[PDB]
């Protein structure tokens, strides 16, 4: 019963946790942002004040 | 020497005491540059009640503009009588107060009335002998009722013995300017009645009435609608501007109408008024005054006093006339209509004639009545609120701003506590 | 920065006066007088006392940016008025349930005020 | 001291855009150059000058796709918008809420936000923010939902008005329009304060009879709500007699909290031929605005009543002759109103008359534009729903919206919240029996 | 009275000084054959000889020629004393080893001559601009070097060391990352204030706010030069508060370690956006503060500012100035740190920034902040991770072993930049009471 199966499959599933993009300038400039500096990533490290 | 200090909150109050200004520009002869440009010698005699000197012969008037939202006072200034006014009296503040009497009273305004109350201290200070405070305002909507009497409150805590008379734009009975006018109503009649010692109410309807039916005016406009809303003013501060026989300040008619001190409501009333086609049919005389002075159709306030008591009357009147004649008619007004006045205040009229009428004129007359007839406006607010306020009808501002349930409790109750006294009269 | 009171002249220095029409942080009013001197709580390098019970905040400040904020973002306004019971407490428990919302730099600031029909 | 930053947001958006800012424009005299051909200070409601005799508009053009605000950067008005206020991007976001508040929306929000503080840090005394969308539609429904949200998170309890495109009664130009207008009501239910509502059904029937158009385009649309634009914010531009702030209609509106959906009517849309036989009077032009064949959105207001009415009289309008048309209203039972509102009839004269674009709609000396509550809106909600439940039913077009976001459940948190507000508007209707 | 002396280094630093140069010979008319077209303000950078020529208070050092074998044959060849453009024969090969051991300590006695000679021609000297890159050899080899030597001799005299930092993504070089922690690490406690200014960042900015899609180092230098003759404007042209580079460390360097303070510009439009933008002191102010208008690729907001000194040159009314940093001061996105009550410094000048036939555009006033974020912990984190991902697997470690930097070094450096991260943190935190 393929209305039962597609209901099921929309019902029963987790979307993305999407991935972070942010545009810079007003043409539509995407960069992603962990790569980029602009985002605390390095901060939260093992070796952070520590040899 | 006595003085009166302008208050005008609102926008309604700003265009009214923008009009009132002119008038008594014209009265006093001052120019638009703010000379003098007169013929008599009788108009700088008592002119320092509304004006302060300057140098080189200024003029100013001694008037504080208050207004959230600093747009009318532009129009103003824009006016013809703009640059007369002091800058730093144009106290105004940048925001929105949007018709709440929450915003105007517990937030926003609030935060402008610390600088308004300097330029009133200011000006109550550079006086010899300060008399007391005129504000104009609107009770229905925001900023001339909710900073309005937020100004009323803090000037009577700050002078306690100042004759305060508030020139009131009252909710209408037929149609309506602002939504939440039975709330704005409510809360500043409830902070009118323990405050103010004279309150004049001004009805919009009755002002349409005196113009269409008495003026016979094809286009009225705002203009002309505050215009008699100022010819009232000018003639109420009649007998501390100009000599004359009998004089009466507003202390002494504030003694002679109200018996009670929660009874200081009145109802205005301005009598040379006749049509385009009429005054060449007029019979000028003192008794025609009278006559066009009682009649339920220049009241300017939407309360028939036919329909009740009259409590306390005053007629201050403006040009050389009869004694004999003044009196004899306000004795035969009262003997004739016998019904219409309370039996337990014998004589319940007073008169004032000063001599020097209004330029254009020989004779002029203005009307103040106490009357059971408010009854009838303050009743209508009651069950205007009580249908808006049963079932939580645009309280979601009121209560978002800050105020409770308690404070429109205690405001109907208060205004209910006031439309007892007023009925007891009329039964004695 | 602390953001101090120019006493008589703040009505200039109020943050709706100088063209800022976020919400701002507030100023400072009462200024408190203590006496005598005042000991040092770190060393040369900049580093703290041993003894000194330090905060619990992070050494950053939490801004939290467009990725990092709850979906369904609480309403900045609410008055529970005319409201009923089931729906207050919706709009309480959203508003509760986002609590890092709370506490940021770019935070929401709520007004809760009113009080639903019993 | 009366500024208004508008935020237009998608096709249906920069489209209105260029109609309203055109108008804005040929009202104050600054040409399609900015350069004013003066040789007064009104003009900052919506400009802003930069000292070289440049009025830049107060605005932030914003769709995720190109095209639209392209065809606004190589066109007549290319010199007036600076650059960076007109802010598109890169991919669409086919007519999905979804990747327009969660994925393909959240990468232009930053850069949006930021735009619009500097066109804040320039306001002496900003009134409000007019955002226009179109419910049905991914920027129209997903990037306003997240600007306003993110807005309110800043700027907190700050006027935020909401022109939009209400569903169509029957037309409509999508197959999945009835999903993103219910998501969208719902994220901006507790974030918006008053969204006025003109549905396009009604203006081509109003455009077809009223003003001899027989084949109306977007545009002849469009200029109609350019002109409902100008007399909301007449008041704050021109002198007048009773002047209406934008923070009034908040309040003389929006009753009870959710409820915030007033009715957009214009009064004298007449058409030159049909002009020279009519005395457009006061009233004449009130009786119009409540007449259920003028609303512009298809609604016939009889079927409901109304809660709150705020008339806006833009021209040479006599105080006198407004009294008397609210009061003609209200005799006439025809048209009701719920006891909980007594006096429900707002009134504002300014003096400026409607200005004429070199285009279409006649030069009238008075002219007035009616905002109603009416809960007469319960039928298109309930439209609404019926088209929203007979596609969740077989959760049809949802897997899209799971494609981006949109956990299954946020549709169903939603419809239901749209079910509470159609209970909403039976109480609120209801009149106490007591 | 008021001389500086600059101590251009490295390829980086050789061709940031073309620009700069270009621009100084411009303020002061100085012509490019040294001669100024028929008053004393060059005298902070330009010494005058007997006959009539106005040749530069600066020494161009690179370990190799090219680069300066390019200045002596430019359309600058008359204005350089032909001793000042020191250079080597054979480049330190991206090896801070093979410029700070080898190929470099048979230069720097050299180097410390010149320095000696520009620095006895001059009455009263403000300090030592130096200007380096800390990627390749020269630039953080000799620098180190450098500056080691020039605290000897001139001790408390000023050291300003203007810098190209590693950038976030972006890099033309795999033995970066070890580079860097070793300069950083020498040049920690014998520098000054070391304003930093990453390329992706230019690049953006120019891209943004410019729109040159693709920009060249040149494009750069000009912007970095710029930021120079803003630092350096008080020294020469008149003002209402005059800022020495005296002050720019005491106002800025809170602990002995935290010397790198950041850096941003404003007005930085393209003579057609330029149309349509009032540019008042509010629009400019707040920019320097937008993260997207800043020279090193990091959102100040995710961090804690420290000192921020903000230069006006131009047409700035006092009043305006103050009501900007007092916006700022309201604003909830910008946050300080608690141990600094007062965070601004201020110096209003007179002289509107000069155009140079380039990009940027005529500007009445314009902006310059020196800010000490402490968001720079992300890079030092990023750089350390780097250095750690590659001394680890002891890669490239041959090379530097075989120039001298004995193998230990690495290890007790990425020990101190260890210490680097702690304070930054510790120097951020609160205290309950
Ligand atoms: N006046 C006017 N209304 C429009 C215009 N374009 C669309 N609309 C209305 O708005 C609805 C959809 O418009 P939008 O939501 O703005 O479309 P969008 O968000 O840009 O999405 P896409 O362009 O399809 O990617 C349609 O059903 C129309 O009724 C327009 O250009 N002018
Ligand atoms: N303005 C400008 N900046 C430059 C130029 N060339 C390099 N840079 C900067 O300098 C950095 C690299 O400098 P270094 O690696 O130290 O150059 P080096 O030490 O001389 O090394 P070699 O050229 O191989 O001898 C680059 O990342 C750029 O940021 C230039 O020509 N102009
Ligand atoms: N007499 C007179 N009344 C006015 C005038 N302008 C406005 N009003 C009255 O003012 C009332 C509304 O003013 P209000 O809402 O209080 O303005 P606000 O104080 O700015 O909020 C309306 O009912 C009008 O009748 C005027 O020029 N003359």
């Amino acid at each position: 019963n393929f209305i039962n199966t597609n209901a099921a499959n929309v019902i029963m599933g987790v979307a993305k946790k999407p991935k972070p993009v942010y545009v810079d300038k007003r043409t539509g400039d995407k960069h992603d942002l962990e790569t980029s500096g602009l985002v605390p990533k390095y901060i939260n490290k093992k070796d952070y004040g520590v040899t | 020497m006595r003085e009166i200090v302008h208050l005008q909150a609102g926008q309604c109050g700003n265009q009214i005491g923008a009009k009132f200004w002119e008038v008594i520009s014209d009265e006093h002869g001052i120019d638009p540059t703010g000379t003098y440009h007169g013929d008599s010698d009788l108009q700088l005699e008592r002119i320092n009640v509304y004006y302060n000197e300057a140098t080189g012969g200024k003029y100013v008037p001694r008037a504080v503009l208050v207004d959230l939202e600093p747009g009318t006072m532009d129009s103003v200034r824009s006016g013809p009588f703009g640059q007369i006014f002091r800058p730093d009296n144009f106290v105004f503040g940048q925001s929105g107060a949007g018709n709440n009497w929450a915003k105007g009273h517990y937030t926003e305004g609030a935060e402008l009335v610390d600088s308004v109350l300097d330029v009133v201290r200011k000006e109550a200070e550079s006086c010899d002998c300060l008399q007391g405070f005129q504000l104009t305002h609107s009770l229905g909507g925001g900023t001339g009722s909710g900073m309005g009497t937020l100004l009323i409150s803090k000037i009577r805590e700050e002078y306690p013995d100042r004759i305060m008379n508030t020139f009131s734009v009252v909710p209408s009975p037929k149609v309506s300017d602002t939504v939440v006018e039975p709330y704005n109503a409510t809360l500043s009649v409830h902070q009118l009645v323990e405050n103010t010692d004279e309150t004049y109410c001004i009805d919009n309807e009755a002002l349409y009435d005196i113009c269409f039916r008495t003026l016979k005016l094809t286009t009225p406009t705002y203009g002309d609608l505050n215009h008699l809303v100022s010819a009232t003013m000018s003639g109420v501060t009649t007998c501390l501007r100009f000599p004359g026989q009998l004089n009466a300040d507003l202390r002494k008619l504030a003694v002679n109408m109200v018996p009670f001190p929660r009874l200081h409501f009145f109802m205005p009333g301005f009598a040379p008024l006749t049509s385009r086609g009429s005054q060449q049919y007029r019979a000028l005389t003192v008794p025609e005054l009278t006559q066009q002075m009682f009649d339920a159709k220049n009241m300017m306030a939407a309360c028939d006093p036919r329909h009740g008591r009259y409590l306390t009357v005053a007629a201050v009147f403006r040009g050389r006339m009869s004694m004999k004649e003044v009196d004899e008619q306000m004795l035969n007004v009262q003997n004739k209509n016998s019904s219409y006045f309370v039996e337990w205040i014998p004589n319940n009229v007073k008169t004032a004639v000063c001599d020097i009428p209004p330029r254009g004129l020989k004779m002029s007359a203005t009307f103040i009545g106490n009357s059971t007839a408010i009854q009838e406006l303050f009743k209508r607010i009651s069950e205007q609120f009580t249908a808006m306020f049963r079932r939580k009808a645009f309280l979601h501002w009121y209560t978002g701003e800050g105020m409770d349930e308690m404070e429109f409790t205690e405001a109907e109750s208060n205004m209910n506590d006031l439309g007892n006294p007023v009925v007891t009269r009329g039964a004695c | 920065a602390t953001n101090y009171s120019a006493n008589q002249y703040e009505k200039a220095f109020s943050p709706r006066y100088l063209q800022n029409w976020s919400l701002a942080k507030p100023t400072k009013q009462r200024i408190s007088s203590h006496e005598g001197y005042t000991q040092i709580i770190a060393n040369d390098r900049g580093h703290l006392l041993p003894s000194v019970p330090r905060s619990k905040a992070s050494p950053w400040g939490s801004f939290m940016g467009t990725w990092d904020m709850p979906l369904k973002v609480p309403p900045a306004r609410v008055t529970l008025t005319s409201r009923t019971a089931a729906g207050a407490a919706s709009l309480t428990k959203w508003i509760q349930k986002n609590p890092n919302l709370l506490k940021a730099s770019n935070g929401l600031r709520p007004e809760i005020l009113g009080k639903p029909h019993d | 001291q009366r500024e208004c930053i508008s935020v237009h947001v998608g096709q249906a958006g920069v489209q209105i855009g260029n109609a309203c800012w055109e108008l804005y424009c040929l009202e104050h005299g600054i040409q399609p150059d900015g350069q004013m051909p003066s040789d007064d200070d009104s003009f900052n409601t919506f400009f802003s000058e930069t000292g070289a005799g440049k009025h830049v508009p107060r605005a932030v053009f914003v769709d995720l796709e190109p095209t639209v605000i392209d065809e606004v950067r190589t066109g007549t008005y290319r010199q007036l918008f600076h650059p960076e206020q007109l802010i598109t991007g890169k991919e669409d976001a086919a007519n999905n809420y979804a990747r327009g508040h969660y994925t393909i929306g959240k990468e232009l929000i930053d850069l949006v936000l930021d735009r619009i503080r500097k066109l804040a840090d320039q306001c002496t005394g900003l009134q409000g923010f007019l955002i226009f969308h179109s419910f049905g539609g991914g920027t129209g429904s997903g990037f306003t939902s997240l600007l306003m949200e993110r807005l309110s998170v800043d700027y907190g309890k700050k006027s935020k008005l909401e022109f939009s495109i209400y569903p169509a009664p029957q037309v409509s130009t999508a197959v999945v329009e009835p999903y993103n207008s219910i998501l969208t009501t719902h994220t901006t239910l507790e974030h918006s304060d008053c969204a006025f509502m003109v549905d396009n059904e009604a203006i081509y029937d109003i455009c077809r009879r009223n003003l001899d158009i027989e084949r109306p385009t977007y545009t002849n649309l469009n200029r109609l709500i350019s002109q409902i634009v100008s007399s909301i914010t007449a008041s704050l531009r021109f002198d007048g007699a009773l002047n209406v702030d934008l923070t009034e209609f908040q309040t003389n509106l929006v009753p009870y909290p959710r409820i915030h959906f007033p009715l957009a009517t214009y009064a004298p849309v007449i058409s030159a031929e049909k002009a020279y036989h009519e005395q457009l009077s006061v009233a004449e032009i009130t009786n119009a605005c409540f007449e259920p064949a003028n609303q512009m959105v298809k609604c016939d207001p009889r079927h409901g009543k109304y809660m709150a009415c705020c008339l806006l009289y833009r021209g040479d309008v006599v105080p006198k002759d407004v009294n008397a048309a609210i009061a003609a209203i209200k005799t006439k039972r025809s048209i009701q109103f719920v006891d909980w509102c007594p006096t429900g009839f707002k009134v504002g004269i300014n003096y400026q008359p409607p200005t004429v674009v070199p285009g279409d709609l006649a030069k009238v000396q008075r002219a007035v534009c009616m905002l109603s509550n009416t809960t007469a809106i319960a039928e298109a909600w309930a439209r609404l729903d019926h088209k929203f439940d007979l596609m969740y039913a077989k959760r049809a077009f949802v897997h899209w919206y799971v494609g981006e976001g949109m956990e299954e459940g946020e549709f169903s948190e939603a419809r239901e919240d749209m079910a509470a507000l159609e209970k909403d508007y039976e109480e609120v209707g209801m009149d106490s029996v007591e």
